């Protein structure tokens, strides 16, 4: 098999760059349009992470920060598998994740809310998915996060995280949100994606047949991926 | 088939997540960093520097930034580069950093890439990719990083031609300097109004 | 006007006593029916507890246990009207809440869940409704429970109350839940109740005008008693 | 019209809001409690103490229990009561107390109550209402409790006469017992079985 | 009870600045986003304005500025209940009130319409809304108005009006139709508002009941304002 | 609940309803208008002045503008105002007026204000609340003037300092004058385009 | 991958112990409710059979009591798959079914119905699944059976069948049905089970396209037994 | 995710699928049967037996039974057992029985088990785990057998001890008994009614 491009980004899929109701989009996001260009080695290629420098605490955002006692909160595992858009899995990318506390209190010098910090929860973590293109980790539900966009603007309940995988032209970063969050219709950041499916795709799902009795509740979640095109003519990345 | 998941930005408190130590948590042994030079990489030096710019011309002082390069050869060190050469050993490729949060600066200590085949027997100009992480940005912007000193090879090069409104070319070329003995590149991203940088769809 | 008796109590409107899904109700359920009986003074009488004995947190969760510092958790509050089933204001009721801390954890010697406790939460609180039947009260939300009835049984988040009015006839205790918990359809203890529409009366609603910015969300949560008859002939009361 | 909110039963840590100081809870000035006799009130003082007994028999280690009752002159301290008459002033009628979590027993310090007018000019038995809340209670169950000494009134009283199945009258009138001078009257209740006590939908 | 701030203004339900379709809001729109902030002592308070110093025809456009005889035109008495969004009634607030007359022809300086001016009629009046929040004045029903956004548009009839009331933050400047009016599907500035029913907010209804025999026809129409919460916790506004 | 109604234009011919007087309209005994000064008023006396300008640069000719002051002791003739302090009695704290059909000037003659309570006892810098009508605009644009000689209490006031762009500040400070003995405050409006003002959702 | 405990057993989804309307469940179910554990070794432990034992015709029911000649009736194979609650296979589990000859007659000592005993046919066979959790047997269709709950009580055609896996959690025993037999609905055994979709899922489909010319019809029917969950964090079986 | 097959009754005739010589049907040569004990299995000899009765107090004459063990160092013949211990090589751990059509007894020959590890580090006392199918029994009704004789390790069992209706915990302690010179455990199990076996949801 020799591969060829990435499949094309589709624009539909995804929040334009300008998108008044998210304010501070005004002045970030560029006059001109994007300039596609045909991909090369460049576009195809991203770096490699070795297991070996990871911790063993690094997906357990529950203990990887505890040092007097437990954090306090909702313990929950969320786990899912990344794919690309044909349906092959991710082997050995890197997630990263974050989020704030159990009272949507995050742990950052620029974040001022009196929400409660806890003394044992960081709110960061990182995993490597294994060949089936799986990831799990461990956490305490986040709060819902009051912000200034409107001055009485609340987001719901979320984890944000990053994925660097096979090509930089995968390179992406977004937050999933808990089923049945009833802020979900609310945010303004969810609302600069256009379709409904789209919004409904960073919805993680309660998988009650994973909970563990008396101790965490679970979460379903996939992530997919730009795919590479498989090419079988001629092959002009190079 | 199955379609990408839709981006969001990475906010404000991004440095959770990808910069820890920035945010003031400890909690990895091994911190991803804006350092690609490890002691037996080889190539020559340099460092890359610059600021974000909103539009009002104020520097982003929460913006996360990315670069991917090749070694001094021009070889990736990735599964996916297909040019059966071998690759500097001792070279990542990648690095992150975040602009100070009082003025903004951003640096990388890296190696100036070799040139990288393109497409169709082309051969590119050296350049190095980046993509940029903030409040505010609903999509990472990629861009690209040629240097000045590339003259030659930048006016042959085919993605900075395939630009056709030429006088934007100029914003993705980086100006070399030299402090105290060390080369320094210079490159400033404008995300709006006059000047505006180059953003690519990759 | 001269109250007569309280309207009856409708059976298909609350849980039987027996209920083989929820465990512990099958040996603590009468086999006989229950002996209705004409209401008497005894029925329509209770106590008035006054104002002067209550502290000035106590129907603040977030405040009247904290030593150290702020409990760990969703700040919110909770507000509502308590009323007869005539619609009729109910005036000066005392209404008690309990609830398990953000882990879903509660201050009891018999609860031993891993999730933390949090040593600024305690998690009881009470108040008196106003003359126009109004409460209101803040708390921290609480985190669902998991507990053994099926071994991996999880009640979604809740908060219990009590309320004691102006007849013994209207003593009532039951619990409240929260828009959109997933947990709400698969409850035991909630399915204990016959219909659909009277386990939506135990749904507390999200009052988005309420929310007081970088501060607290708001629920909205009516309760309705039973309700005295009129009487315009013949008064047999007494 | 509207209906009643519907009942839930209290569970196992209805002590946390009801009887806080039970669950180590000190976070109230004033705590209800079991105690109806205040230095003034008037009236004989009892002590009313019992067990409260599941299907197979063993004790709810876990039930909360309360009471509503009128004052020694069968007036009750409510607005609601109609008799025109004084009430005792240092009366409030009503306490709750817990089981004991290691042997269930529960007791209240109260004063026993004098007839209170039944329907239609009949006269009622003096009785004290009760009512049980427990984990595994869906609705809280209420009975009555008669004393074994008043059996002229007793024999008299509307609502035992309205029990067609005469044996289950007795289930509901407690024992005079006289522990070192105090009068006692013990009063089991036994939600299931052989001898279960009488409850009503009042 | 000690009021609090008003609720957020929902910016989802009015119409943007920038409305292309409404030509003139080109150039004259802010291009930065507004910036929000929390409420001041500045922004819950108004001026107050008293009825003595109000003329008696005030709220009477057929009268208040007939010379030689009655305006020309349909007669019609407008009428209806100022009221914040919690419901409550708005007490004392100024409503001031212009149109055009029965031709589509304004009273003003800058209007050249060839539809005839009436001699008789002024075309603006004022009230204060009394302590049910409700408001009444009489008037000349305005014809349709045309006017260049593109060379042939034409308004559907309608009064303008204006509301200084309780608070800084109620101020507001709207305008109603009259039901039926066809004109109302195709108003660029009508279409300004992004959702169908807050468009319908803006048409006044057809009162036949309160119609007067062989006088006038009646219009009933509502305003809503924004409304403050009530605090029970912390008082931050000083 | 309710929906807030929507807002609409004031349009070009708000002055019938709002100023009719500069239409040519006398139908009011009283007129509402931009003098703020009453003869027993307390407090200095200022002329507040300038132009509003469109995105082309240009004077809107058909601006409505009101102000809402507190008076000389920063206190605000509101019921609505907490202080628990007297007002100026002879000061209504709001005026109204109209740019000039030729030219676009507006003005009002006012009281320079005291200072006001800010939030969790803050102080707030001396300001006068302002708003825009006109055709094009939909909703009427708020802002705020502060004085360009109270630059101690300017620079720890909390909304000026909740302004993350802090270029943008200054476009809130009008500039102090003195012509012929009377102070006036300058304060151009620009919506759109460089050096734009800011406006806030309040 | 280290195995955990088995997802719970969802108990709607099984018939309840006391079912009035099938009679010897009167006096046959517990009055206590079930008391559940969390499991152990003991419990995700199982025996393991070996192939080595089993005759050939242990599958083929229509041979293996087979003396002087072929059984009479319809002759049927039954293939399948036993699936977890997960997906994945059955690997190596035993399957015993039973069932009735072609006249709706048990050989059994006690059935003492009219309808003919045929002495070719036993009514007995096992077999283990493949590696693809896939097994496969062949029989006489069994005739529906008369029976004594009501007088005139008749089941549906079945064959009764047992399973023993890997945890003796998994352990069951149930029956299928043939498509589109009437008697299904009518079965007061099959009316213990609360949901239409789980009487369904005892329904075996009727396979054309793996019918054999001149020989034999053939039936699908699929069995999902309850599936372990994985571990990733502690792991606190032992 | 997919349902669970949902359960049924074994029926009358479950010993035709899974006692065939008992229906008196010939058709293997290999039988599963009751006899745990190989000739070298390690261990104590012991025989288990009892009666199954319903709630009339009456024997299931149609009951079949199987049992799951471990062998006599506590390790469980299968692959699923994780304490890396060899475990007895002539041992099935598991047994099939039927009770007798005219008496009701059943029996199984087998060997009394070691203790087993529990969950957390925790030790469990010996037991058996056994499983009841019968006509009239909608799923399979699982128990546990424990020994009167190891009053120690019974006390400190974790399942035992989970059962929080303490008089319960006796149902499942089978009596020791030797006839003539064969150990006997007698393990009566009632379906309803008074002394009820505890049965699990496991
Ligand atoms: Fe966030
Ligand atoms: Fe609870
Ligand atoms: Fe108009
Ligand atoms: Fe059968």
């Amino acid at each position: 098999i020799i591969w060829g491009a990435y499949a094309q980004r589709n624009t539909e899929d995804h929040p334009p760059a300008y998108a008044p109701g998210y304010k501070t989009s005004v002045l970030r996001s560029p006059k001109n349009a994007l300039i596609s260009i045909a991909e090369t080695l460049s576009e195809v290629t991203a770096p490699h992470f070795s297991a070996d420098k990871f911790g063993p605490k690094d997906n357990d955002l529950i203990l990887n920060y505890a040092k007097d006692g437990l954090p306090i909160g909702e313990r929950v595992i969320v786990h899912g598998y990344v794919r690309d858009q044909f349906g092959r899995p991710v082997k050995n990318a890197l997630v990263e994740v974050w989020q704030a506390n159990a009272s949507g209190r995050y742990r950052h010098p620029n974040d001022q809310y009196i929400g409660a910090m806890d003394p044992n929860f960081g709110g960061c973590g990182r995993m490597l998915t294994d060949d089936n293109g799986y990831y799990v980790f461990r956490t305490i539900k986040p709060g819902p996060y009051p912000w200034r966009n409107r001055i009485n603007e609340w987001s719901p309940a979320h984890i944000h995280f990053s994925l660097i995988a096979d090509g930089w032209a995968q390179r992406l970063i977004s937050q999933f949100y808990f089923e049945g969050d009833t802020l979900i219709d609310s945010c303004p950041i969810l609302k600069t994606i256009p379709s409904e499916q789209q919004r409904r795709a960073l919805i993680a799902l309660e998988d009650k047949s994973n909970f563990i009795e008396a101790d965490s509740r679970c979460y379903r979640f996939d992530i997919t991926l730009r795919g590479r095109r498989a090419t079988y003519f001629e092959n002009d990345l190079t | 088939e199955l379609k990408e998941t839709p981006s969001q930005t990475g906010g404000p408190y991004v440095h959770i997540g990808l910069l820890p130590k920035q945010a003031n948590i400890e909690v990895f042994e091994h911190n991803l960093d804006n350092n690609l030079v490890q002691d037996n990489t080889q190539g020559q030096r340099i460092r890359l520097e610059g600021q974000v710019f909103d539009g009002l011309g104020l520097p982003l002082r929460d913006v996360l930034i990315e670069i991917w390069q090749a070694d001094t050869n021009g070889v990736y060190p990735s599964q996916a580069d297909t040019q059966g050469k071998q690759v500097d050993p001792n070279f990542l490729g990648w690095g992150r950093t975040g602009a100070d949060f009082g003025t903004g600066f951003w640096s990388f200590n890296t190696i100036k890439p070799g040139a990288v085949p393109g497409r169709k027997g082309s051969t590119q100009a050296p350049h190095i990719s980046l993509i940029i992480f903030a409040r505010g940005i609903n999509i990472g912007l990629h861009t690209r990083v040629y240097f000045d000193d590339e003259a030659e090879a930048n006016a042959k090069d085919p993605v900075l031609n395939s630009i056709e409104w030429a006088t934007r070319r100029q914003t993705l070329v980086a100006k070399r300097e030299e402090r105290d003995g060390e080369v320094v590149y210079r490159f400033d991203i404008r995300i709006q109004g006059e000047n505006e940088t180059v953003f690519f769809d990759i």
